[PDB]
């Protein structure tokens, strides 16, 4: 239970989690806006 | 200290246009207005990545 | 790689690989702006032919050819389309030209699509391409001496 | 040659001949990339009208005009062509527009031809032309003083 907090504690993985979650936000926003937008 | 910067202001701007897009969508006669405000809002969320 | 031995074409072939960082920056800024423009004009006017490869075409492949001088006007402008009641939903519609722009296009707020076309051509044609010529001129004048020592 | 005597148009006519090494480099890199792109899109989609000057046209003369903004889209893309059983061989086919693009075009893996068009426009209209402006700016700032002493 040491290398778990070693990998996930570094700032590159907090940044990488930020970018991956933010691109999935834009993909969700695009799927809502383009494909299924019921009136 | 929040208001002084420009990307705290810009992310504030993307969320205020989001609230305006929802509140214009939920009224029954203003559907196409919210349909266009969310499109301009998607531009402001994607200029976040810079 | 065969002609790096030559006297005149030698160092100029060696230099080209040291310019690829600025092309990668340009692809970064272009893909951010290509998504931003593309989904906005796709949402504002919503076509009726909504297959997955068709909307990927008219999001990523119209604007990429727009920066090289290929601008389709008849596919996103009411004043160049013929109107008609071609849909079965509330609102006004139009009928575009070409088998890829969908069958119907909403007429609502089409002046805003004309403005997004103007802002796209400004940022892409003038802001990015002329900045890219600036970064190639600076990098080439900086690494020319080291690439002759290396060659 | 008559107007090299003049005071203002003098040295600027003398300089132009000392720039011809960089144009020769550009013709080198363009002809390598023009062959590489051209035979690949010619092999991927094989037309049925196979005269020798016709395939030399649609290998060397389409892409050379593509770097100057003349892009034919209706001659190499299924979604802009009308399909049909216009051949007598195994597979799916299409029918292009224009008397020079052949009579039939294979529909197999036409997304790869769209990708070779994108990679060609990237390397030609962005890498090579903006690198060529970089080499003219460096050479001109280097030989301007010697060409005034010579003039
Ligand atoms: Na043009
Ligand atoms: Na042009």
């Amino acid at each position: 239970s040491k290398r778990w907090s070693d990998f996930w504690g570094a700032p590159v993985t907090a940044f990488l989690g930020n970018v991956v979650s933010y691109l999935l936000f834009l993909l969700l926003f695009a799927h809502v806006l383009l494909v299924d937008f019921q009136p | 200290l929040y208001l002084s910067d420009t990307w705290n202001q810009c992310d504030l701007l993307a969320l205020t246009c989001f609230l305006l897009g929802v509140g214009c969508r939920l009224t029954p006669g203003l559907f196409d207005l919210g349909r266009t405000v969310l499109c301009l809002d998607f531009m402001i969320f994607t200029l976040r990545l810079l | 790689h065969i002609f790096t031995v030559n006297k005149q074409l030698g160092p100029k072939i060696v230099i080209v690989s040291k310019m690829m960082k600025d092309v990668f920056f340009f692809l970064f800024f272009l893909c951010v702006w290509l998504v931003a423009y593309g989904v906005a004009t796709e949402g504002i006017l919503r076509p009726q032919d909504r297959s997955l490869p068709s909307i990927l075409r008219r999001v990523f492949y119209r604007p990429y050819l727009q920066i090289f001088g290929q601008i389709p006007q008849e596919e996103m402008d009411v004043a160049l389309m013929i109107p008609g009641n071609c849909s079965m939903e509330r609102g006004s519609w139009a009928h575009p030209e070409g088998p890829v722009a969908g069958s119907c296009v909403s007429q609502y707020a089409n002046w805003l699509v004309v403005l997004l076309l103007i802002v796209f051509l400004l940022v892409a044609n003038i802001l990015l391409l002329n900045l890219l010529i600036a970064m190639f001129s600076y990098t080439f004048s900086k690494v020319h001496g080291n690439s002759d020592l290396y060659w």
